[PDB]
């Protein structure tokens, strides 16, 4: 389906103050991606630009 | 004197018998209420070809309406021209034939056949001399792309000798309607090379060419089409009802045309077509007719005869001309187009003529040709057919109703061999 | 004459069917409480009565009382029949196994009673309209337990669906893994063809397209009413292609068990966008096949089109479908397997949609319902199976199953199963 | 007998074309409509040679109306004698040529040129003899210059022997509407060159010339120069369209004014032309006729011919005329003219005189010749070629569509070769 | 047939656009609600709708809600659609580098979009009308962001962009100069014909001719909307010489690169001065040659004319345009470059100018609007680059975009591209 990078982005309705994962700059439309396993949201604009599945996930968990 | 059995099966084709009875009701001058009302004397005297009298003047079409469905049943009757038909006549169940070809031919309409036949029979033998069948039904789909071709194979076992000839509208590639097209195309096709002594295969594509480049309507329905079809329907049968010049029976029309006995899939089209915008410029004379009528954009089937070559043609005039003219023009057609005509048969043209065109037309002329070019529509369905076949694909609504896919390779057999014969003589 | 028998489970499909036999007593004319100021139009729903009365062709049942306590309270009160709003005594309390195996034993032969009694009444029957939801403890258990009858009992007719799958990130319930994966036998062996809806995707459908910001569940049941409608209009009205309900399923259903197509609607559009475009014929075609109007969270691109059904509905002409899949063939995006090179049924109605007339979605004289069978709903079972597994992983809320006359293994049993499913759509992928 | 086949190409093509139709419709009397009203029989005797007979005694004229924007069909279709055409003709596509030579050849053009041709050929076909073509382009701008030689090829290649015969209004220096237009004329008058057999050279400043010093016109508009050159085209064929002391075909013309291969280049005029205040002062007697129509003024080119030297002149008369007087003034221009004619042509002047002249005038003359003077309209436009081809300005948008310098670089030698050859006899 | 795609971007974009559609909507005789009180004149810029409204062909752009804002409920909000007019949430804030890179790539997909499913309407299609202002953020950022896209999605298709240009002395901005020095890349590499305009020019018009003291930006949209209006006038109506949106560049453009050149429009009078003054064409003619009536603040006697389009409209006859082009190249001031002796393209339109009720320009029979690519515009760039370099030498504000993901190094790349173009310009000059 779509490993970009290695890992599943599915639609979220967005709301509120948030962050991109990897601009750590502030989301302004109603839309955003989200990994289910990785549990991040980027701006649309940042999908490529991320690490792989294990990178985010292994970091998460500090 | 030469009477016609007439029948319907499917929605397409019941639709199509719907406008072709509106079109040669119109000829003969008959009422929708089935009272006699026309002009001329020559009306009333081949009445019999197409319809029974019955006391009081009234006279009721010899058709038979067969359907797996009640619904188009309704809407014919309910039509501007149902009142007209013979209640005994209409023979429909009540579950549809599910677009399954198995379901028609052998379990769920193989129980209405019984009853087709019997009423069939009644009509054949309240006829004087019967000349032959004519039949309305669509490859695609099941009851038509069944039931007609389990219909005719009965036809055919009761009546060996009499001509039979059905008019077929068959799928094409961007007018596909039915995901199953193929296999019930390569079913049916497998029976009609066998029993059928003419098929005249129709297309919608080509209809709606006709109805966009040439007709310039803005909005065909399917109305307009069965209109087309019906055209020719009503030429073809025409010099049996009318006097003429040139008279030549369906039987002399298959003995022309027919080379040899598997290659009689016809090419039907009609001239003249004009945009209304546009009539009052042309001018009607034998001359554009005959060149409208070969060209390539005024056939009813996608096929483009500039791939091929005829092996007969036949030019069904109707209107008031010279013999000379005709003549001329139909040599001359052959001459600069000898390229395109198979020259192993010395003369390829037939022509007869008829006194009595069409109302509101001075002339008019139905084409049919027999053409090798055809066999690119069989070897299309054929090349679909392979891609759904190879992979078993819904094989198992076909196989639930007893049928088995050894049937289906000696259809795709059948139909390797026909598209080989008229590859061969190419 | 061509009879359909429309049952209802759980609190999603009563409610549902309270918004469908809503839409079709407005296309119909019949009045709320049945009847008919003034075709046999209304035969395939509704059976006639002597006294000028239309009683639907239905069944509520829900092993709670509460919500045909509603119904037999509200407007509609008077349109069914008395008996035929089965309800029990205990709620299933999201539990598959209550539904099929304890609770819901009880009321079965009730409920096949009347369904025999209805079946009685037809000329012409062809089959079933059933709906449910897979995360309901009714809505799995006794859709499992009536089909398992049903299938034995009338076997021959067909047997269509209208189903609320468990969504991406929308969730009521924490065991709706194990109840959906519960109901796959019963979509599997006893199904023919099943509609698979989402609850999140007609919530961004309503909130992009119709502008409201903030819908409640009638705004979705007034979508899913719309598709059903369109489904049955080839049934209750002449057309120039009218589609039987078993060519429907020909047409659909390319192997046994591949039955699972998705479905959507168009044109959903507001009232005030409604007066600045035009709403052509290929404007409409081209908006069945965008991933913004999927009824199902998944994207089409991820798989590939195995047969789509357009149904037209309205001032549709041929020509215009014909250009329209034109159009819709030479795309690059839209990809369809290499073994169906036709692809596309057709039906077309002349039947308009009805709007309701407390409801949002605008009046328009063109609509088209497209149902697709296609590769990517893999990936919303992908999703599931994968919840699925982290819970059996620790035997998480299994005491409940097991503790109401569930064998244990009946899970496994389950989760293979879908692996068999699963690995279908994709092996017929290549 | 002798029918043309005429073509309109360009916005100004079309535009002249549709003004000469208006004017010979009004010679021949044929109402708005298509309806005869004429009065004299001699209209009617050669109605063939334009104007196709249809259906209740209509006439609709034998025109292939083409064009790259629907613009101007509108315009000519909305015009006064716009219905009078028939429908399929107007052939026409959506994206115009952007004043680009290669656009009109190659890109655009090239998908309509099989559309064109084939009505071209029902035109063709439906004549009985026909004599040739008569196209109205001009050479600046992309539609013209581009598809009017690129149909001229075509039809060229297809009708060997048949006489191509095209009116062109060509680039001035100081009237000039379009940056490119030398290099769309270098790009044409290569292929005018090698194709047609007469070309009849116009010019916008010599016509508002004509407007300004001979009409006295306040304000001409192009309906005025339209006016003009529309007169000239309905002169040169009148010899086979109506009865004559001494009837001169198109064939006949390009045997005696084509000397050698290439020189068929022409400049036209008119007689008599007087504003309308002084008409009643002057008598359009012959020899009147004669002065005004060998003034360097009355010609509807801007080279002067006494900077050259005439090989050829063809007078063509209309009107009831003495012919021993015709014949004496042909020959005392030429004797007391004798330095601007080659001595080494015996009769430079060929005289043909037909019995009706133009309604509304008693006596007129239309003048042709093949002058040497011709060269200067050549080699200016090549000293505008010149000037940009040397740094390649504008060129980007020509070899986008695939052509090359090296096509340019040809065109200019070709061009220069013709200058040549004019010059060479000087 | 013959459409055209107006994309309005930034706040003088946008309100350029508002003066536009006023012009047009009177010229063509269209209600401000978008119906016609009572020839397929209107066409290239509005769609025809079923209900008898016609809807303007124009996609409205601003990432700033205000202007658009005002747009929405001024008297204009029944014309457009709904849905074309997009509205980002954050202002662009007059920095390149937020409406390209961060910002405006939010919302690109968005208008894009948009401008699909205008030309999936559209038949025959040409090119597309943009207008932007060069010192704005988004003015900048979003059209080189948008650009770079239509040049791939439509590349046949011609693109004609419209601007206003920072001026010598009159200045909003501190740092026009960074933006227009970074929008060069687009003009130069997408784009056909791109028309300079500046404030300050137009305000001493309006100071000398029209007797106004001090004008407000609506007068002067009121005469770039005239401009625009007299271009596509050959487009929208009949005339003697109509001049095609192609061979008006085949005329206008000699190189690949050299495509900016200026527009100005006369006679500009005020309503008391005409009826002292006869307004020949002969005056009308020589009017547009004058220093005095140059949109942009040079002087054409510096630079060689290249080329020269006279649009004339309204009653105009081609003997008066030919004796007063006769007499312009009789000067020895409106001097040209020796290797294009033609020099004039001309076009005839029989429509006189339509005058705006509240405006301040008068009603005459006769108008000409001259576009000449001449090479005085040069000296326009020597200008606002010197600007640059000083700001560029101390790094004077760059920490703003290298702080929204723009590059360094591609300011160096922008100095450097523009050195190439100013070159050019003097290089064909000799
Ligand atoms: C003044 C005039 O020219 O009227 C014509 C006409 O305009 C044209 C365009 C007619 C017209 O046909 C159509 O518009 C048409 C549309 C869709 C599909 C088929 C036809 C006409 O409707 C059709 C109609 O034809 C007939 O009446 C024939 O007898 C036909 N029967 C019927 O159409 C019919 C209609 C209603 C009920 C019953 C019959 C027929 C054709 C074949 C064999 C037997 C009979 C005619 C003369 C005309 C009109 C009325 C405008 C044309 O039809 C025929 C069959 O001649 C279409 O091109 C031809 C050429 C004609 O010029
Ligand atoms: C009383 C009288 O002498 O009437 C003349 C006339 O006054 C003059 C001035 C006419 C007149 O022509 C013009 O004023 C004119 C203006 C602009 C462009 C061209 C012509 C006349 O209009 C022109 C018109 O000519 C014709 O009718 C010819 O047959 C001509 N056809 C048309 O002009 C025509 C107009 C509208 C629609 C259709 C045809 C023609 C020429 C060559 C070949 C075939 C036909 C005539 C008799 C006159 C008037 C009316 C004043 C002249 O025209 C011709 C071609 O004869 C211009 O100089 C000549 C000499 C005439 O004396
Ligand atoms: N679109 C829609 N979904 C509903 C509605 N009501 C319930 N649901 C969905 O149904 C799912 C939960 O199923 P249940 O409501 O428990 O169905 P049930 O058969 O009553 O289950 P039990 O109460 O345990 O018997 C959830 O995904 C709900 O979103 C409704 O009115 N509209
Ligand atoms: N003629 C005219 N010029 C305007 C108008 N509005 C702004 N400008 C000019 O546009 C230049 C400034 O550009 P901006 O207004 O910042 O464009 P912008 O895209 O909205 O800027 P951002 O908000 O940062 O995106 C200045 O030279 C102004 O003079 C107007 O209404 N008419
Ligand atoms: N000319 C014409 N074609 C039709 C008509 N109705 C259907 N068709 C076409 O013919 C085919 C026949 O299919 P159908 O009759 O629906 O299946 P069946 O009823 O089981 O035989 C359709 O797929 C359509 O493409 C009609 O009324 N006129
Ligand atoms: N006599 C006359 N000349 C015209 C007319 N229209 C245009 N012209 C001139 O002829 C030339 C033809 O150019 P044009 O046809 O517009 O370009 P094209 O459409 O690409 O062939 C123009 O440059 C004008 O100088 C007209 O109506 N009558
Ligand atoms: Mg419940
Ligand atoms: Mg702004
Ligand atoms: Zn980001
Ligand atoms: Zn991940």
């Amino acid at each position: 389906a779509r490993y970009t990078n290695g890992h599943l982005f599915t639609t979220i309705s967005v709301s509120g103050m948030t962050m991109c994962y990897a601009c750590n700059k502030s989301i302004t439309a109603k839309e955003a991606l989200i990994c289910p396993t990785c549990n991040v949201t980027i701006h649309n604009r940042c999908k490529d630009t991320l690490a792989n599945c294990t990178k985010v996930k292994q970091k998460q968990q500090k | 004197m030469r009477e016609i059995v007439h029948i319907q099966a499917g929605q397409c084709g019941n639709q199509i018998g719907a406008k072709f009875w509106e079109v040669i009701s119109d000829e003969h001058g008959i009422d929708p209420t089935g009272s006699y009302h026309g002009d001329s004397d020559l009306q009333l005297e081949r009445i019999n070809v197409y319809y029974n009298e019955a006391t009081g003047n009234k006279y009721v079409p010899r058709a038979i309406l067969v359907d797996l469905e009640p619904g188009t049943m309704d809407s014919v009757r309910s039509g501007p021209f149902g009142q007209i038909f013979r209640p005994d006549n209409f023979v429909f169940g009540q579950s549809g034939a599910g677009n399954n070809w198995a379901k028609g031919h052998y379990t769920e309409g193989a129980e209405l056949v019984d009853s087709v036949l019997d009423v069939v029979r009644k009509e054949s033998e309240s006829c004087d001399c019967l000349q032959g069948f004519q039949l309305t039904h669509s490859l695609g789909g099941g009851t038509g792309s069944g039931m007609g071709t389990l219909l005719i194979s009965k036809i055919r076992e009761e009546y060996p000798d009499r001509i039979m000839n059905t008019f077929s509208v068959m799928p094409s590639p961007k007018v596909s309607d039915t995901v199953v097209e193929p296999y019930n195309a390569t079913l049916s096709v497998h029976q009609l090379v066998e029993n059928t002594d003419e098929t005249y295969s129709i297309d919608n594509e080509a209809l709606y060419d006709i109805c966009f480049r040439t007709l310039k309507l803005t909005t065909p329905t399917y109305g307009d089409l069965n209109h087309l079809v019906s055209a020719t329907m009503s030429g073809v049968t025409t010099c049996l009802r009318f006097p003429g010049q040139l008279n030549a029976d369906l039987r002399k029309l298959a003995v022309n045309m027919v080379p040899f006995p598997r290659l009689h899939f016809f090419m039907p089209g009609f001239a003249p077509l004009t945009s209304r915008g546009s009539q009052q410029y042309r001018a009607l004379t034998v001359p554009e007719l005959t060149q409208q009528m070969f060209d390539s954009k005024n056939m009813m089937a996608a096929c483009d005869p500039r791939h091929g070559r005829y092996l007969t043609v036949a030019a069904i005039f109707r209107g008031r001309m010279s013999m000379k003219e005709v003549d001329e023009q139909m040599l001359n057609v052959q001459n600069k187009n000898s390229s395109y005509f198979v020259e192993w048969i010395p003369n390829n043209v037939k022509t007869a003529v008829c006194d009595i065109p069409p109302r509101g037309l001075k002339m008019s002329a139905t084409f049919i040709g027999n053409s090798t070019a055809i066999q690119e529509l069989f070897k299309r369905i054929s090349e679909q057919f392979t891609a759904m076949f190879r992979r078993k694909a819904f094989l198992h609504w076909y196989t639930g109703e007893g049928m088995d896919e050894m049937e289906f390779t000696e259809a795709e057999s059948n139909m390797n061999d026909l598209v080989s014969e008229y590859q061969q003589y190419q | 004459m061509r009879e359909c028998i429309s049952i209802h489970v759980g609190q999603a499909g009563v409610q549902i069917g309270n918004a469908c036999w809503e839409l079709y007593c407005l296309e119909h004319g019949i009045q709320p409480d049945g009847q008919m100021p003034s075709d046999d139009s209304f035969n395939t729903f509704f059976s006639e009565t002597g006294a000028g009365k239309h009683v639907p062709r239905a069944v509520f049942v829900d092993l709670e009382p509460t919500v045909i306590d509603e119904v037999r309270t509200g407007t509609y009160r008077q349109l069914f029949h008395p008996e035929q709003l089965i309800t029990g005594k205990e709620d299933a309390a999201n539990n598959y196994a209550r539904g099929h195996y304890t609770i819901g034993k009880e009321i079965i032969d009730l409920v096949l009673d009347r369904i025999r009694k209805l079946a009685d009444q037809c000329t012409g029957l062809q089959g079933f309209l059933v709906f449910h939801s897979f995360g309901g403890g009714t809505g799995s258990g006794f859709t499992s337990l009536l089909m398992e009858r049903l299938s034995v009992d009338y076997g021959k007719k067909s047997k269509l669906e209208f189903s609320i799958y468990p969504a991406p990130q929308v969730s009521t319930a924490v065991v709706e893994p194990y109840n959906s994966i519960l109901t796959t036998h019963t979509t599997l062996e006893h199904s023919d063809c099943a509609f698979m809806v989402d609850n999140e995707a007609i919530y961004d459908i309503c909130r992009r397209n119709l502008d409201i910001e903030r819908p409640t569940y009638t705004n979705l049941n007034r979508l899913i009413s719309q598709i059903v409608s369109s489904i049955t209009a080839s049934l209750r009205f002449d057309g120039a292609l009218n589609v039987d309900l078993t060519e429907f399923q020909t047409n659909l259903v390319p192997y046994p068990r591949i039955h699972f197509p998705l479905a959507t609607y168009a044109p959903v559009i507001s009232a005030e966008k409604a007066y600045h475009e035009q709403l052509s014929v290929a404007e409409i075609t081209n908006a069945c096949f965008e991933p913004a109007n999927q009824m199902v969270k998944c994207d089409p691109r991820h798989g590939k089109y195995m047969a789509c059904c357009l149904l037209y509905r309205g001032d549709v002409v041929p020509k215009d479908v014909n250009a329209a899949i034109a159009t819709i063939k030479t795309k690059r995006s839209i990809q369809f397997v290499d073994w169906c090179p036709t692809g596309f049924k057709v039906g077309i109605n002349y039947q308009p949609p009805t709007v309701v007339p407390g409801g949002d979605l605008a009046k328009v004289q063109r609509a088209v319902c497209m149902l697709s069978n296609t590769t990517a709903i893999a990936e919303a079972w992908a999703r599931l199976d994968h919840k699925f597994d982290l819970m059996y992983a620790k035997r998480a809320f299994v005491h409940w199953y097991v503790g109401e006359g569930m064998e244990e293994g009946e899970f496994s049993e389950a989760r293979e199963d879908m692996a068999a499913l699963e690995k279908d759509y994709e092996e017929v992928g290549v």
